[PDB]
DNA sequence: TGCATCCGTGAGTGCAG
DNA sequence: TATAATGGGAGCTGTCACGGATGCA
């Protein structure tokens, strides 16, 4: 019913490693990673291309997909391929062949064993705009980081290592997802910096900082105008069907004007200029009217300076400009008796 | 189980995986059966500790690994005519002479005693300036008269011989050459036998050999992060293993190898696929494969 | 087979807000 | 990037009536 619950039963299952068994299966881990390479230069072919085929072959083809970075469709035929150029070797150098699908297993075991783990450190991230199991599947995303990175000769547990990628994932999280507006993650660190630093200047004043209050205790290079425009990207948006009342029967959304799309004042407004201007130039020359018509657009406009007008206008280049002049200058008198036209500025 | 069939986790994990149960033992408990051992259901495998399904137990962590390392040399002893029964050779236990009253087993050299003590029965050897003298055998029954370290000319007591004296079980008596003088025999016999030395297994570190395997001087037992501390087969012997961390009671079928295996880990597989050397051994059951 | 019993779906209008 | 750390946390309450789908003596 519960879908944490559930996962907490799952992982509940896998039993807890011991000593001999974290070193037994992180050794093995290794080892085989070591295995991959030297079985690429043997056979040359790619250390992850081969990894990729150890992975399918052990967790069986119930997955395969063809991988980001590999060069080639990583499908059942090419598996059974791959996998048959691997077993053609001899016995002390396809000796390696094992030795990768028992790495290959024994990364998962050390990954399934250790979930329990991340449980108990997103459980303490929580309320921050990721919901646990999100938090979780993160926390497990970094676990995975730290088993092909671990080095089981140091002697550190395992829970050591991990609990560092674990919560290096987690608020990569926290600080990716979280925002409908996302924020470079670096940015997000600096307001993190504001509110921690205004908290205390407010637990030490006895009331809440003014920005200035603020570019101080933030030290140089943050001014009063710094620290207010950071505030208002800052700043989270609001939900359009936010509730307006203690009824339901209205949303926030619904007080909201349509700015963007014409009104009809205005859709009516703007025909009957770009024809009453079009009733200013069949009225007293149209091919006048037309090369002065395209010094810019009935529709699309048409306006360089001096390097089309030289193309096809008929005229020469400093002619087009002088008709231009007397286009213009015959609509300047032309719109003394058709004074229809003032309005239209508003 | 028929197509569109609910299954619960564990019932998924069983047919897809197999049934199996580790069982741990008490710290330095050792194991009432021991590693390779096919066992079943309600089977004692240590003290406190019982299996409850049927399969093949493996050993996981041996603390305690011994080395039987093998030796085979030459060591004499005199003893009257009337009282050792001829043989060629002595297996272990074997009674190979009975004195009517005690006969005192008198030096034939002088030197210092190098004495060599075994579960039953001993060694003695003399030997001045460190070349040996002589290697005598007592067999049991022959209790020495001497202490390490010691001194002894010609002629005097080492042992005293009383009643029946046998070989002992750990010992062999591989070829046995004797010759008449006086009233005596002195036999010198191609004795063979093997030693334990108890080496520690750390957490950290991993028996790299199986159970009964040969090695020669050189050969590596454990390992370790650090070249040191790793356990290396000073010379011939073969091995075993004692104190496993706890033992995991699996369900499978195993099959061994003599060369290159056709079927690498992971591998699903059906009764009659060919498993390695070249066609020769072949999978019993559904299953699946773990080199 | 007949009948508890649970789960899901409804529950006036417009205006001020 | 390395002491070690290994199964969550807040339920929310005083409606009702009908129709359908499911469980049970």
């Amino acid at each position: 019913s519960d879908p944490v619950r559930q996962y907490l039963h799952e992982i509940g299952q896998v039993p807890l490693l011991t000593l001999e068994e974290e070193v037994e299966l992180a050794r093995k881990v290794e080892e085989g990673m070591e295995a991959i390479k030297k079985l690429s230069e043997i056979t040359g072919l790619d250390p992850d291309l081969i990894r990729e085929v150890v992975r399918a072959k052990i967790l069986g083809s119930a997955r395969v997909r063809h991988i980001p970075g590999l060069k080639e469709t990583l499908d059942p035929k090419t598996v059974e391929e791959i996998d048959q150029k691997l077993k053609s070797l001899p016995k002390e150098h396809k000796r390696y062949l094992h030795i990768a699908r028992e790495g290959e297993a024994a990364r998962q075991h050390l990954i399934e064993a250790n979930l329990r783990l991340v449980v108990s450190i997103a459980k303490k991230y929580t309320g921050r705009g990721l919901s646990f199991l999100d938090l979780i599947q993160e926390g497990n995303q970094g676990l995975i980081r730290a088993v092909e990175k671990f080095e089981y000769k140091r002697r550190f547990k395992f829970s050591t290592y991990a609990t560092w990628w674990i919560r290096q994932a987690i608020n990569r999280a926290i600080a990716d997802q979280a925002r409908t507006i996302r924020i470079p993650v670096h940015m997000v660190e600096t307001i993190n910096k504001l509110s921690r630093t205004a908290r205390q200047l407010q637990q030490e004043l006895g009331r809440e900082p003014t920005y200035e209050e603020i570019a101080e205790a933030m030290g140089p290079g943050w001014d009063a105008k710094r620290v207010e425009e950071t505030l208002k990207i800052a700043q989270e948006p609001v939900s359009l069907e936010t509730p307006i009342g203690d009824e339901k029967d209205s949303f926030y959304g619904d007080f909201i004007p349509d700015e963007h799309l014409p009104s009809p004042v205005d859709a009516a407004t703007q025909s009957l200029l770009s024809e009453e201007l079009e009733k200013a130039l069949s009225k007293l020359s149209e091919r006048e009217a037309m090369v002065l018509k395209l010094r810019k657009g009935l529709i699309d406009g048409r306006e360089h300076t001096l390097e089309e007008v030289g193309a096809f206008f008929g005229v020469t280049r400093e002619r087009i400009r002088q008709i231009e002049n007397k286009a213009l200058r015959k609509l300047k008198y032309h719109e003394s008796r058709t004074r229809k036209l003032r309005d239209f500025l508003d | 189980v028929e197509k569109r069939q609910l299954l619960t986790d564990e019932e998924y994990r069983e047919l897809r995986y197999g049934k199996q149960e580790t069982y741990p033992l008490p710290p330095g408990v050792d194991a009432l059966v021991k590693d390779g051992e096919e066992v079943v259901k309600g089977q004692e495998l240590a003290p406190g500790v019982v299996s409850r399904l049927d399969g093949v137990a493996l050993y996981r962590f041996p603390r305690r690994v011994r080395v039987e390392y093998v030796k085979k040399e030459r060591a004499g002893l005199r003893l009257p005519l009337a009282a050792w029964v001829e043989k060629e050779a002595y297996k272990p236990g074997e009674i190979l002479a009975e004195l009517p009253e005690p006969y005192l087993f008198r030096a034939e050299e002088e030197g210092v005693v190098e004495l060599k003590e075994l579960e039953e029965g001993a060694f003695l050897v003399l030997r001045r300036e460190d070349e040996p003298v002589a290697t005598y055998f007592l067999p049991v029954g022959m209790t020495p008269l001497v202490v390490h370290g010691e001194i002894v000319e010609k002629g005097q007591p080492l042992a005293e011989a009383k009643g029946l004296l046998r070989m002992p079980r750990q010992v062999r008596a591989a070829q046995v050459e004797a010759e008449e003088e006086g009233e005596t025999v002195y036999l010198t016999l191609f004795l063979e036998w093997t030693e334990p030395k108890d080496y520690r297994v750390q957490p950290h570190m991993n028996v790299v050999v199986p159970e009964g395997a040969r090695v020669e001087a050189g050969d590596k037992i454990v390992a370790a992060i650090d070249p040191e501390e790793e356990v290396i087969a000073e010379a011939e012997g073969v091995v075993h293993l004692h104190e496993p961390a706890s033992i995991l009671v699996v369900k499978a079928r195993v099959y061994p190898f003599e060369d290159d295996v056709e079927v690498s880990t992971g591998d699903r597989v059906a009764p009659g696929d060919v498993l390695a050397d070249g066609g020769k051994v072949k999978s019993d059951v559904y299953g699946r494969v773990e080199v």
